[PDB]
RNA sequence: UUCGGAUUGGGGUCUGCAACCCGACCCCAUGAAGCCGGAAUCGCUAGUAAUCGCGGAUCAGCCAUGCCGCGGUGAAUACG
RNA sequence: CGCGGGGUGGAGCAGCCCGGUAGCUCGUCGGGCUCAUAACCCGAAGGUCGUCGGUUCAAAUCCGGCCCCCGCAACCA
RNA sequence: GCCCGGAUAGCUCAGUCGGUAGAGCAGGGGAUUAAAAUCCCCGUGUCCUUGGUUCGAUUCCGAGUCCGGGCACCA
RNA sequence: GCUGACUGGGGCCUGUAGAGCACUGAUAGGGCUAGGGGGCCCACCAGCCUACCAAACCCUGUCAAACUCCGAAGGGUCCCA
RNA sequence: UCGCCUCCUAAAAGGUAACGGAGGCGCCCAAAGGUCCCCUCAGGCGGGACGGAAAUCCGCCGGAGAGCGCAAGGGUAGAAGGGGGCCUGACUGCGAGGCCUGCAAGCCGAGCAGGGGCGAAAGCCGGGCCUAGUGAACCGGUGGUCCCGUGUGGAAGGGCCA
RNA sequence: AAUCCCCCGUGCCCAUAGCGGCGUGGAACCACCCGUUCCCAUUCCGAACACGGAAGUGAAACGCGCCAGCGCCGAUGGUACUGGGCGGGCGACCGCCUGGGAGAGUAGGUCGGUGCGGGGGA
């Protein structure tokens, strides 16, 4: 309807974002980024799960890469 | 019309290959010749080379191709290289490109 | 009256009157301006009060520019208390140093005595201005 | 067959006239003629998908190629049209088979058109290709007139490497295209 | 061309008010064309037979002798 | 329409979804059993 | 439709001072509606009804298919 | 303000639910029967569906705003 | 989940000792001196679907599709 | 049992303040122009004039929580002190 | 009005209230799924019989404004969009390590083994571009199975898997 | 063999590489090109993809230059805002300190740069 109130909803926050930043040490499996579209693409030693979710493939440290119109990139550098 | 069919399928198959992260056995083929170049990315670097040009052979372009494959294996295997992935570029795996690849076993392989 | 057609959203949050006019402000169309010394929500009905005072002031003659527009919807409840928002019931946000109005094609002594009338219809203090080098070229 | 009288007429006496007229540094710059695309739009057979394969049988006969079918891009209400259905036949012919078809068109078909004070010369498309369209299909030699169930015409696209209309006109004129001037 | 599904397209002969068009190379050899215009009856090779415009012409002609 | 598909023997199966009036047929597709390995698997009950 | 000839294009003929409005007629072309007519409704009992042609008055000519007449052929049906 | 129903040929009412198709009675128009009118019979015309927006391939139909209509409610104070 | 009853041309439907299909208001045609009724004629309706039973199946066996009443159940 | 709040250095994350108008919308003045509002000459396709309607487009000039070509201060986190 | 998803409020990490502003879900798809191969939009201008603002065709221009089953957002043609061939990984046995988080839940997940699919391969494949399409436990139904079986053998009834 | 130059691949920066105009290149690379027998192709078409070729052409495409009309990049100075610290105003809001400091805009910039490998000249 109009007045009484037709509004009132909202959904739960999804706690989305970057979970490991540059030069943080990770282990195989650690998810690195939680995100909706392809907003960061998977890099070197980095997986992407069906919900667009990026994880470390290998132990290591995380480096961020901005490739211009190729988008932004997350890799894991071994010395695992 | 921007960015042609050629350059799309071009990128398409490279990108897929480039993920698995092997050494890349790339294949250019002109209407005259057929060349093949084995690359390691992340160093952005060529390792082994083979051409119908620098080998100066001719007649039956396919048969010429099988040769520049064996030519590559032989030179390549000599540096330790055995496993790689076949780039196949913007070419149907068929004919001349098929032939170089099936001439590139006997030597480093899985094609 | 003055009012948009077509809005994207019917109601919209109040927000602040913070700052300086941020553009508008340099006297682009006319010989004389009326500039805002204070912030305020100037109402579609105050604007039209001022516009008419000026045309009445000269001859149906002259030329008048306005140059602020009431695109911000102004809600009010009835004598109720609290359940939802709404309703109704339009303003233009106006910070200091903005040119509203701004006449042309009239004698200075006309424009200035009309712009003086005009600002008596406004909720804020005002300043009459002329035109300059300072109003540049563009 | 690689011979085909019109093909020849183009090479011996159409090309040189064109070089003589516009004048051309390069053999390639002189207009070639690629791609006659013939297209029957038919809403006519829409709910009937049977009527169609007759029309494609007709088009084959005069072209020497079976056409492929075009299917509705988007869905439109006002004349039926689910976004699925076949709208019509379209055949591409080039390279010889093109020629052998244009010959027949110039010397037999258009002559057989009732009235015909000639091909309209405003149909050049400004970048130098030309289009026209026919009301009935029986103006062709391969059509026996007792094989017409119902009339269906078509659209013909003459595509040409000529950068402009003027040149494109000249090419087609010289090939024997009768024009209403 | 895909082999199957196709009209033969074999050399032919063909006819008109004129002689033959040797060109042919068509489906269905030996065809008879009713009339063409080129072959120069009926428009091109402009005959202008039967010719029109007489009707402004006429009203002035038998007219002022009478 | 909840879906239930046996194979032929041992009657244990594996479980599906088609809520719908097509596919309406015997609704059969190749699957791995817990039984031996990769048999024919037809729908049922 | 070799049915039917309305309409229209062109070409002429005659009367008449004169055929645009408004004439009749001949020829070429054009060939429309029309496949026995809703509710309803008219005439006719015998040489009648149907059907076929012919003359006259008026009148330069004629919109006559009208009217007033002439004969040719020639039914059906009346319990009541 | 609040909840519920409504707005369609001139009149009264269906169709909305379940997307594609707008029907019924009366009136109106033309013919008929009658000396004439009514009754009666044979034919016809007539609505964009309050409105503005949206959804869809398609909106009287589904959705939102606004405008009128009718009803219910407005209690302890 | 049940059992059963109802599903027929255009509508209602009425009809199983199985070998053939049917009737009224409709529709149309025809008569009826004013306009109903009443007379006389014609409509695959593949009689609720599929496989099965023998010559034969609206009507007989295996599953069903749909509908009702009165029962059931419902963590 | 030195890892703590706080602090220094370094990296990475972000889309607020401010501002902007490239998107989505709104929007003042002018220009140029589709469709027409039809003044009408038509009542043949025509068909011109518009101090009214008008898309887009150019020029000037603005506005926005659910607009962003941009974008600080700060904030978060990890390493080393 | 009550659970779930999208946006804003939300003060550039996460999170954050109000009978604050706006919308959506309670499904759907045996192809709308897996893979290999191919293809690239919408719009505008010009040309073209019936074709009209739009059916189909031809030309040029058009980096994405289209499409991605449905709301919104984010994403996306160097495909996630459109067509086709083979196919059923919308597998079974598990699961390093994490996101989230009061619990219980929710979520992503490489990798190994069995047997497969598509591919020359590299490889991908444990449904769908993603984020809604859902409901602890207790009672019971139905299919299987080894487990228990009240002196013993069976049966009754349970358990366990679905 | 290094060095340089041209081509061909193939990376990288991610428009200062772009659009448009102009000019230039075929020996060699490359392309278009010749053909459709064969492998393989087209919901029709050897267009594309594919093969067997080598007569011609640098027209298209591609490469290399040069033009600042567009596009893209873009200071310095000054403001806005602001961490932290203080004031003022009934209010809306405003000012000072110290530290950080845009966006628009102005000046300019720009018709790319570069790694590995080949082929050819040096
Ligand atoms: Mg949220
Ligand atoms: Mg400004
Ligand atoms: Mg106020
Ligand atoms: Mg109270
Ligand atoms: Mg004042
Ligand atoms: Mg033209
Ligand atoms: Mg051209
Ligand atoms: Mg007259
Ligand atoms: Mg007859
Ligand atoms: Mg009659
Ligand atoms: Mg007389
Ligand atoms: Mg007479
Ligand atoms: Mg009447
Ligand atoms: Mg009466
Ligand atoms: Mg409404
Ligand atoms: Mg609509
Ligand atoms: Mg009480
Ligand atoms: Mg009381
Ligand atoms: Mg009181
Ligand atoms: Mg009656
Ligand atoms: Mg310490
Ligand atoms: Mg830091
Ligand atoms: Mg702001
Ligand atoms: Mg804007
Ligand atoms: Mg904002
Ligand atoms: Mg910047
Ligand atoms: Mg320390
Ligand atoms: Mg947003
Ligand atoms: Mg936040
Ligand atoms: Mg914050
Ligand atoms: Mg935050
Ligand atoms: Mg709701
Ligand atoms: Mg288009
Ligand atoms: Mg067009
Ligand atoms: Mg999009
Ligand atoms: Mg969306
Ligand atoms: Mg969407
Ligand atoms: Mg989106
Ligand atoms: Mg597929
Ligand atoms: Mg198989
Ligand atoms: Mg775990
Ligand atoms: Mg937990
Ligand atoms: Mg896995
Ligand atoms: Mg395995
Ligand atoms: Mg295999
Ligand atoms: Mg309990
Ligand atoms: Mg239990
Ligand atoms: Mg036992
Ligand atoms: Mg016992
Ligand atoms: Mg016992
Ligand atoms: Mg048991
Ligand atoms: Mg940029
Ligand atoms: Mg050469
Ligand atoms: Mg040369
Ligand atoms: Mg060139
Ligand atoms: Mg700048
Ligand atoms: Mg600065
Ligand atoms: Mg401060
Ligand atoms: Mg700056
Ligand atoms: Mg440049
Ligand atoms: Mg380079
Ligand atoms: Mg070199």
């Amino acid at each position: 309807a109009l007045a009484s109130t037709r509004n009132g909803r909202d959904s739960q926050a999804k706690r989305l974002g970057v979970k490991r930043y540059e030069g943080q040490v990770v282990r195989a499996g650690n998810i690195l980024v939680r995100q909706r579209g392809t907003r960061f693409k998977p890099g070197k030693n980095v997986g992407m799960g069906r919900d667009f979710t990026l994880f470390a493939l290998v132990d290591g440290v995380v480096e961020f890469q901005d490739r211009g119109r190729l988008g932004r990139y997350v890799h894991v550098r071994p010395l695992a | 019309a921007r960015l042609t069919a050629y350059e799309r399928r071009k990128f398409r198959v490279r990108n897929r290959i480039k993920r698995t992260g092997r050494l890349r056995l790339s294949v250019f083929r002109s209407l005259k010749h057929i060349y093949a170049q084995i690359i390691d990315d992340e160093k952005g670097v060529t390792l082994v080379s083979a051409s119908s040009l620098a080998l100066k052979l001719k007649g039956n372009k396919t048969e010429v191709a099988r040769q520049v494959g064996r030519a590559l294996a032989e030179k390549a295997l000599a540096l330790g290289i055995k496993q790689v992935a076949f780039d196949r570029g913007p070419y149907k795996y068929h004919g001349r490109v098929k032939a170089l690849a099936e001439g590139a076993r006997e030597g480093g392989l899985e094609f | 009256m003055l009012m948009p057609r077509r809005m994207k959203y019917r109601k919209q949050q109040r927000g602040r009157l913070k700052g300086a006019t941020k553009g508008g402000d340099y006297v682009a169309f006319g010989d004389y301006g009326l500039v805002a010394l204070e912030p305020a929500w100037i109402t579609a009905q105050q604007i039209e009060a001022a516009r008419v005072a000026m045309v009445r002031h000269f001859r149906r003659g002259g030329k008048i520019f306005i140059r602020i527009f009431p695109d911000k919807p102004y809600t009010k409840k009835p004598l109720e208390v609290r359940m939802g928002k709404g309703k109704g019931n339009y303003v233009a946000v106006v910070k200091p140093g903005r040119v509203m109005f701004e006449v042309a094609g009239v004698t200075e002594e006309q424009a200035m005595e009309a712009l003086r009338i005009a600002g008596h219809k406004l909720p804020i203090k005002t300043k009459i201005v002329r035109r300059d080098a300072y109003d540049e070229a563009q | 067959p690689l011979d085909v009288a019109l093909k020849r007429k183009y090479y011996e006496e159409v090309r040189p006239e064109l070089i003589r007229r516009f004048g051309y540094q390069n053999v390639w710059e002189v207009p070639r003629l690629e791609k006659v695309v013939i297209n029957q739009g038919l809403g006519e057979a829409k709910e009937d998908a049977r009527i169609l394969e007759k029309a494609a049988q007709e088009l084959a006969l005069i072209t020497g190629q079976k056409p492929a079918v075009t299917r509705a891009k988007k869905s439109i209400s006002n004349f039926k049209l689910r976004k699925g259905m076949p709208i019509g036949l379209r055949v591409t012919l080039r390279r010889d088979r093109m020629w052998i078809f244009l010959e027949k068109l110039l010397n037999v078909a258009l002559p057989r058109i009732r009235d015909f004070r000639g091909l309209n010369p405003n149909s050049f498309d400004g970048r130098g290709n030309y289009n026209l369209g026919l009301r009935e299909q029986l103006i062709f030699p391969e059509i026996t007139y007792d094989m017409v169930d119902a009339l269906r015409g078509m659209d013909i696209a003459v595509v040409t490497t000529a950068e402009t209309d003027e040149e494109a006109r000249a090419l087609l004129e010289l090939l024997g295209f009768p024009f209403r001037k | 061309m895909k082999e199957g599904i196709h009209p033969k397209l074999v050399p032919a002969r063909i006819i008109c008010g004129c002689g033959n068009v040797i060109e042919t190379y068509s489906t269905k050899p030996e065809i008879y064309v009713e009339v063409c215009s080129k072959c120069h009856p009926f428009y091109t090779g402009q005959q202008r037979f039967v010719d029109t415009e007489g009707r402004v012409e006429r009203f002035q002609r038998r007219y002022g002798d009478s | 329409l909840l879906l239930e598909c046996t194979e032929c023997k041992r009657r244990n199966y594996a479980t599906e979804k088609n809520k719908r009036n097509t596919p309406n047929k015997l609704e059969l597709r190749k699957y791995c059993p817990w039984c031996r390995k990769h048999t024919v698997h037809r729908e049922v009950k």
